[PDB]
């Protein structure tokens, strides 16, 4: 029903090697050239990727900023409220950002703010203004 | 197998079923109820055993019935029918037995037997066994034909057949009990030695051997499962199909190599796209820092927009630092795959020049067993005889296989140095015209009721004919002759004063340099009591080495031996003979082979006798007059001694049936 294992004898393949006298030698050159062509392509990417890899020498250690460990608070200094509105103008509804900007506010307090301070700060207008970008 | 059932197996007969042969003579029984078949089968298997247990003495019908027991020895015509059948088709009292009833005083019928090789001898002895008048005409000055044994002083070596291919249902088993053949088992260990002169390492030996055997099953698969049997209107041969199998393994290797590297590139390019996204991120992060640095430089106390800027830039820079960290994470997983993929490359070659050369030796061995270039073997049928292989070890005939022809020949009318030249067969009888090989002017004429031809297939093949058939053989027989293959292999006997090889290894190989030369002296045999090596010449090498002097040939032997054993341990051989079987005018080759375009059925055609046309027109259909035996006529055992002998038994049965009557068919 099936060949010995490892032998590879499909109808399709057999035909294509018997088609003419050298149809076998042809097929086995269209593959040596198909192999050298890929190997030279592999060298090209290896050189290209070796160049992009030196531009990242040293990584981003020089641009790293130390961790701000600050315990989250519940009250809203007017300073904290002013930061808020101005982050909404910059960040829409990305509460994670806004929570990151203000720094000692949990992501829920941030969304809670959107309701309590909404009418007093025209948040619609602020979000509406931020939509046009 | 053992018992009565073992006698059936040892006679190549199913112990529990009736053969087509027996249905012919016993159509009452095989068409009758199952119980009577069992009695008949028991009588056949019993009788066989009695002969097989003691084949040095004729098995008479009385002897047989005496030792059968009821219910079986109750019907005496059933026993007489069975025993006469067996005697007639040579399943019992064949060979060289002592006879109880000495020979009928006056004979009936005259048969001329062309050729005194084993098939000839074996018929002759059976026909005379049956009360006929037999004369054999032999072109050589000796009997045995292709069973040739060189003898000089104390050296004995066979230039012809030298191996008994197992005693497991082999008629030669019976012959060896009858004649003193000293049979010696042949140990299969065969170390291969490359052209440098040193052993192929065991890992290489097993690797090629396994690839070889796998390659063979692949051809079989191509034959039976893909019907790859005709290419460009010509039948495919074994050789063609081995190429196409090897090519498709070489193509697979390239195909797999190509798929491996196409995963490196498809990953080298995810990395490429990843680094681009990271070189851009680092540059974006560079600018963000500077913007945050400048915003931080404005010293406090600041207004809230300017405090928001420092806070906002810091948030944006941490976000872009999360991102670039997630990416040199991803850069590590894809850098690891590239190292892992690179370390696991697929196989570089299918076979190396060294691997292929050893493979070429395994092909020479296959060209040896078939005495022909693999390009001539029928892919579909070259192995159609393998189902009937005997069981057990192969053996050599340590005292020379000619002892068997010579033994068969005693008590027989053999004209030596008599070359048949024309066979004339008519509705009323036959005349064979032969000449004397020494002075061909002297001409002889032999009249007879029937001619039994054992002319080698190579001889039957000559154009122009060495033997003329009058009237010419019909096209159906002459076409089988052309279609069949008659191959060639030759031996070089080397006779030394000194044992300098391994006395415990019976055979050993030499690996050739080229495909083209894979058969030149590729195998050596240590079979004999005395110091004798025997070197084989197979494949395309065979027919080319017959154009080369013995010294050049013995030279190339000593070369090969010096390399494999050291250039000072190999002395000069005392005696050397080099066979040239395709040159031999009474052989024209070594033995037959299923040629591409032939089948095993051609072997059946070769055995079909020839019936002449009527002399008087409108006279009744005559008797068959020309009968054929020999190695190329027995489908299930060609190219062998045992096959020859069986064919001789077979015609002598059927000739006796034709000319003396089969009283056992009623």
């Amino acid at each position: 029903r099936k060949p010995p294992k490892g032998m590879f004898l499909s109808q399709e393949d057999v035909e294509a090697v018997s088609a003419n006298a050298t149809a076998a030698t042809t097929v086995l050159r269209q593959l040596d050239m198909e192999l050298v062509s890929v190997k030279r392509q592999i060298q090209n990417i290896k050189q290209t990727n070796s160049a992009l890899k030196e531009k990242l020498d040293g990584g981003i250690e020089p641009y790293r900023l130390p961790e701000v460990i600050q315990k989250c608070n519940a009250r809203w200094t007017t300073e904290e409220q002013l930061l808020a509105v101005q982050a909404i103008r910059k960040y829409g509804r990305d509460f994670q950002a806004i929570s990151d900007v203000i720094g000692n506010k949990s992501v829920v307090q941030v969304k809670n703010f959107f309701v309590n301070y909404r009418r007093r700060f025209n948040i619609d207008e602020v979000l509406q203004e931020w939509e046009a970008e | 197998p053992s018992g009565v059932e073992g006698a059936a197996f040892q006679s190549r007969l199913p112990h529990d079923r009736m053969t087509s042969q027996e249905a012919a003579c016993f159509p009452d029984i095989i068409s009758g109820p199952q119980q009577t078949q069992k009695v008949f089968l028991f009588i056949r298997n019993r009788t066989l055993q009695l002969w097989l247990d003691n084949p040095k003495i004729q098995l008479t019908f009385e002897a047989t019935l005496q030792q059968l027991e009821a219910p079986y020895n109750s019907d005496t015509v059933l026993v007489h029918r069975v025993h006469s059948y067996l005697e007639r088709h040579g399943l019992i009292n064949f060979g060289i037995y002592k006879r109880i009833k000495p020979l009928p005083t006056k004979k009936t019928g005259k048969v001329i037997i062309i050729g005194s090789g084993v098939s000839g001898l074996a018929a002759a002895r059976q026909l005379q066994s049956f009360g006929m008048d037999v004369t054999l005409l032999e072109a050589r000055d000796r009997v045995g034909g292709r069973v040739a044994t060189f003898r000089k002083g104390n050296y004995v070596a066979d230039l012809g057949a030298m191996v008994v291919t197992g005693l497991g249902g082999n008629p030669m088993a019976v012959v060896s009990k009858q004649v003193n053949m000293e049979l010696a088992k042949i140990k299969q260990k065969c170390p291969l030695y490359e052209a440098n002169g040193q052993a192929v390492p065991k890992e290489k030996d097993e690797m090629v051997e396994q690839e070889f055997n796998r390659l063979l099953e692949a051809t079989s698969y191509l034959s039976h499962q893909l019907d790859f049997n005709v290419l460009n209107n010509k039948p495919v041969s074994l050789g063609q199909a081995l190429e196409v199998v090897i090519q498709l393994q070489e193509k697979h290797v390239k195909d797999e190599q190509i798929e491996h590297w196409k995963k490196i590139v498809k990953t080298q390019e995810e990395l490429k796209e990843l680094l681009n996204k990271m070189v851009n991120l680092k540059e974006k992060i560079k600018e963000l820092h500077q913007q945050y640095k400048e915003a931080s430089e404005v010293k406090p106390p600041r207004d809230i927009t300017a405090e928001f800027l420092v806070k906002s830039k810091h948030r944006d820079l941490t976000a872009l630092c999360k991102e670039y960290d997630e990416l040199a994470e991803t850069q590590g997983k894809l850098e690891e795959k590239l190292q892992e993929l690179e370390a696991n490359p697929p196989s570089d070659v299918y076979l190396s020049s060294r691997d292929r050369q050893i493979l070429d030796w395994h092909f020479a061995n296959l060209e040896f067993a078939n005495a022909t270039p693999l390009s001539t073997l029928s892919l579909k049928h070259w192995d159609q005889d393998d189902d009937f292989e005997f069981t057990g070890s192969h053996l050599t005939v340590r005292n020379g296989y000619s002892c068997v022809p010579v033994a068969l020949a005693e008590g027989l009318d053999i004209k030596l140095n008599t070359a048949v030249r024309q066979v004339r067969y008519t509705a009323s009888g036959c005349e064979v015209i032969a000449v004397n090989t020494r002075s061909t002017s002297q001409t002889f004429i032999y009249k007879c009721d029937a001619v039994l031809c054992t002319l080698p297939l190579g001889v039957l093949k000559q154009q122009p004919p060495a033997v003329q058939f009058v009237p010419p053989l019909p096209e159906w027989k002459t076409s089988a002759v052309q279609r069949m293959g008659f191959g060639n292999l030759n031996k070089v006997v080397l006779c030394f004063d000194r044992v300098f090889w391994d006395p415990s290894v019976n055979l050993f190989g030499h690996v050739g340099s080229t495909t083209a030369s894979r058969g030149e002296l590729f195998l050596f045999w240590n079979l004999y009591k005395a110091p004798i090596l025997l070197a084989l010449v197979a494949g395309e090498a065979a027919g080319i080495m017959e154009n080369i002097s013995d010294d050049v040939i013995v030279g190339r032997c000593l070369a090969i031996l010096k390399g494999i054993f050291g250039s000072s341990a190999v002395p000069q051989p005392k005696e050397t003979v080099v066979s040239r079987w395709r040159a031999d005018p009474w052989a024209r080759g070594s033995y037959s082979y299923v040629a591409a375009g032939s089948s095993g059925n051609d072997y059946d055609l070769m055995a079909q006798p020839i019936t002449p046309g009527p002399s008087i027109p409108g006279a009744p259909q005559p008797i068959p007059r020309l009968f054929f035996a020999g190695e190329h006529t027995i489908r299930n055992y060609p190219a062998t001694v045992h096959g020859a002998l069986l064919s001789g038994l077979r015609e002598a049965g059927r000739i006796a049936d034709q000319f003396l009557g089969a009283m056992y068919t009623l």
